[PDB]
């Protein structure tokens, strides 16, 4: 039951600024230090910086200093932070954690929150192109054939890639999408018997919510 | 700045056994005052946020089950799993919490082991439907192999290629305990039809010698 | 004719009630004191620093518990020489109240070793020395119970540590050392 509430997920223009919030259920902000992590994707912890909001009283780390401003609002039970002159080093998840006083000169960040997506990009809404991905006309040999379903330039995440309506769940995993340009690609691979593919059918089924597009790409064999 | 020195970034775990991480940190965590360590284990699963785990480098927080125990003094601090759970599958942090800038560790990220997998390679031509656009992605795909550590070479003409690459891996498995690569080619339309054969080598602890998936252009 | 600063440790170690005992040590010291050329100023530390009073706003209420009983604790860990700098910078300067040819006296009370710090003590101790900075320690509890502990207080203190350095068992026993800093800080004005 007691947890630290965090905003909604965040979509900035670069230069812009942002400024995400973290409202513990079940204590004070007074009776905690409120802490600002950073986590780039795929990457490690990064401490921004922490508020004293019994006293509105702050530290840094000085890789941060002039990026980030914590702040407290005792009223709304709430901690912020601002992250200004954004770039896109500046997408990432940021968590507030708590580190409570018990007695002790400092101590750890016992309470978490569930993590700020902020994501940094010029970009407008563009839906994706779906290429199919079928082997080359001079190949076959194996009991398995590996299809696939190109999804190239969309933004902004998420897409959504099924096969044959989901009936084809085995064999199937989508690789996590890559910024390309300013825009996404991502891929998604399907594995089936040589026996049903050319002969029956193998479709991917792309949905990008964003852009209200849904696309059906059926794999064909290669012109040859 | 205090330096936070984890070891291994990753391990290999089997259910039932007993884990070890290491965390170094590159100054003395222990306060003279209270004879306490400044150093906190944090535990982070898929999708979800950090949750502390261990506080004063031995003590478990509330819930944590007896397997997790926190180890070490001053600069050399170890988190010990006996009898490894399914559960327990996700990437483990230490953090100081001595003086600032509070530091963290890079993690040690646990990884279920199975048996050595080869890549299943398979590389795909660029589709006609791109290549009206102007286009020209060439895709290999490195599927289902174990250990997670691989290299992709792109080859066109016979000589290696590195501009216009983009690759992308997948999580472990949560099935068969694997791991798969998608390697994209991108050119022009243009620079692609000024060539003939394009290649993704594949090199992997599995072989000595790379396994290579080709093809020509000129060629149907 | 005395500039009397405190600079009291608000560290999470001490306990609410401790640090209420060292407030009414802080307060009653003030009132034992009393000189119409005296005037006290007050700072409290941890990893943040708080001026409660300068000189200044002593002058313009001489009164003890009317500016001690605010005082609320920071709580956090120890940073000792950030603080020592802090008093002497801040609480000795002449826009805060202080007098230019006044006895510049500070009374440190602690729990703790410092800990963390930016600041050492080599950073500090010879500004403070340059300045006429007369520091008095009061080390408190078990912290201080071993060899290199006490050293640190001898640090913080003027030279000797005879004349300079106090140690309580605990905060209750601050009451024990009332009279003997009384004395020690009206040996020399
Ligand atoms: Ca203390
Ligand atoms: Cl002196
Ligand atoms: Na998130």
């Amino acid at each position: 039951q007691v947890q630290l509430q965090q905003s909604g997920a965040e979509l900035v223009k670069p230069g812009a600024s942002v400024k995400l919030s973290c409202t513990p259920s079940g204590f004070n902000i007074k009776d905690i230090y409120m802490q600002w992590v950073k986590q780039r994707p795929e990457q490690g912890l990064e401490w921004i910086g922490r508020i004293d909001p019994a006293n509105d009283k702050t530290k840094y780390d000085p890789k941060f200093q002039g990026k980030a401003t914590i702040t407290a609002d005792t009223s709304s039970n709430t901690a912020y932070l601002q992250l200004s002159s954004l770039t896109s080093e500046d997408t990432a998840v940021y968590y507030c954690a708590s580190e409570g006083h018990y007695g002790y000169d400092g101590y750890a960040m016992d309470y978490w929150g569930q993590g700020t997506t902020v994501t940094v990009s010029s970009a407008k809404t563009t839906p994706p192109s779906v290429y199919p991905l079928a082997p080359g006309s001079a190949a076959q040999t194996n009991s398995m054939v590996t299809l696939g379903c190109l999804v190239k330039g969309y933004f902004p995440e998420p897409v959504t890639v099924t096969w044959n309506s989901g009936s084809l769940s085995s064999g199937v995993h989508t690789f996590p999408a890559v910024l390309q340009s300013d825009l996404y690609t991502l891929s998604s691979s399907v594995t089936v018997p040589s026996s049903p593919r050319p002969s029956e059918t193998v479709t991917c089924n792309v949905a990008h919510p964003a852009s209200s597009t849904k696309v059906d790409k059926k794999i064909v064999p290669r012109d040859c | 700045d205090i330096e936070m020195t984890q070891s291994p970034s990753s391990l290999g775990v089997s259910v039932g056994e007993k884990v070890t991480m290491s965390c170094k940190s590159s100054q003395n965590l222990l306060y003279s005052s209270n004879q306490k360590n400044y150093l906190a284990w944090y535990q982070q699963k898929p999708g979800q946020s950090p949750k502390l785990l261990i506080y004063w480098a031995s003590t478990r927080e509330s819930g944590v089950p007896d397997r997790f125990t926190g180890t070490g003094s001053g600069t050399d601090f170890t988190l010990t799993i006996s009898s490894v759970k399914a559960e327990d599958l996700a990437v483990y942090y230490c953090q100081q919490y001595y003086s600032y800038p509070l530091t963290f560790g890079a993690g040690t990220k646990l990884e279920l082991k199975r048996a050595d997998a080869a890549p299943t390679v398979s590389i795909f031509p660029p589709s006609s439907e791109q290549l009206t656009s102007g286009g020209a992605s060439v895709v290999c795909f490195l599927n289902n192999f174990y250990p997670k550590d691989i290299n992709v070479k792109w080859k066109i003409d016979g000589s290696e290629r590195q501009n216009g690459v983009l690759n992308s891996w997948t999580d472990q498995d949560s099935k068969d305990s694997t791991y798969s690569m998608s390697s994209t080619l991108t050119l022009t339309k243009d620079e692609y039809e000024r060539h003939n054969s394009y290649t993704c080598e594949a090199t992997h602890k599995t072989s000595t010698s790379p396994i290579v998936k080709s093809f020509n252009r000129n060629e149907c | 004719d005395s500039d009397i600063a405190f600079l009291i440790d608000g560290s999470g170690s001490i306990i609410p009630h401790d640090f209420r005992r060292m407030k009414e040590f802080v307060s009653t010291v003030m009132e034992q004191l009393k000189k119409s050329k005296t005037l006290f100023s007050l700072m409290q530390y941890s990893e943040e620093f708080r001026i409660h009073f300068t000189f200044k706003e002593f002058q313009n209420n001489p009164n003890p518990r009317s500016l001690v009983k605010p005082i609320t604790q920071l709580l956090g860990r120890t940073h000792t020489a950030t603080g020592i700098r802090k008093v002497v910078r801040e609480l000795f300067n002449i826009t805060n109240g202080a007098r230019k040819n006044a006895f510049k006296i500070l009374v440190v009370i602690t729990d703790g070793e410092k800990f963390g710090d930016p600041l050492g003590y080599e950073d500090v101790i010879p500004e403070a020395d340059r300045e006429g900075v007369i520091r008095y320690v009061i080390g408190v509890g078990d912290a201080f119970r071993s060899e290199k502990s006490r050293q640190e207080l001898n640090t913080i203190a003027s030279k000797p540590p005879r004349d300079h350095v106090f140690q309580v068992n605990n905060f209750e026993a601050l009451k024990t050392i009332q009279n003997q800093l009384r004395e020690k800080i009206f040996a020399i004005e």
